[PDB]
């Protein structure tokens, strides 16, 4: 439960 | 569906989030800083709907009500313990500070004092927050692409490590 890192 | 989000929870949080970030404050207002705090402590998902709630509000186009709510996450990370911190060292929470400060999204109409205040608490939770891996992960990262080219000077005292 959780999202991938926000890879910018 | 949401969760407690949607229901009174998530409403009394968030009516505590706008008192505790109204732009209309002359000044910090603990009274209603601490107090959003507490609420915290004592709802079983205070810390779940908290940190998306300061997200949104750190993610305010008007300046002063993102800099009172990235104060009010500072408080949090002092006042609502291993239960707070534990949230806020998920991707889920960390992406929408990268949001914040990476050009790609939001970073080009977010003032200057936002951006470096996000920098300093993620180096500063680096050093104190070991423990929180993602934190680090993001914040590497951040560096990684040049969103922060060197670890910024960040508030201390004998209680930091």
């Amino acid at each position: 439960s959780d999202e991938d890192l926000l890879h910018i | 569906a949401m969760g407690s989000m949607a229901e009174a929870e998530g409403e009394s949080l968030e009516s505590w989030l706008n008192k505790a970030t109204n732009p209309s404050n002359r000044q910090e207002d603990w009274e209603y800083i601490i107090g959003f705090c507490d609420q915290i402590n004592k709802e079983l998902e205070g810390p779940q709907i908290a940190v998306r709630l300061l997200a949104h509000k750190i993610q305010s186009p008007q300046e002063w009500e993102a800099l009172q709510a990235l104060t009010v996450l500072e408080a949090c990370m002092k006042n609502c313990g291993r239960r707070f911190h534990n949230e806020v060292g998920k991707f889920r929470f960390l992406n929408e500070l990268i949001k914040v400060v990476s050009p790609k999204y939001l970073g080009d109409r977010v003032s200057e004092k936002v951006k470096t205040k996000v920098i300093e608490l993620l180096y500063s939770w680096t050093m104190a927050l070991p423990e929180e891996a993602k934190i680090k992960d993001a914040y590497h990262m951040l560096k990684r692409q040049g969103i922060v080219q060197s670890d910024p000077p960040i508030p201390v005292d004998r209680t930091l490590i």
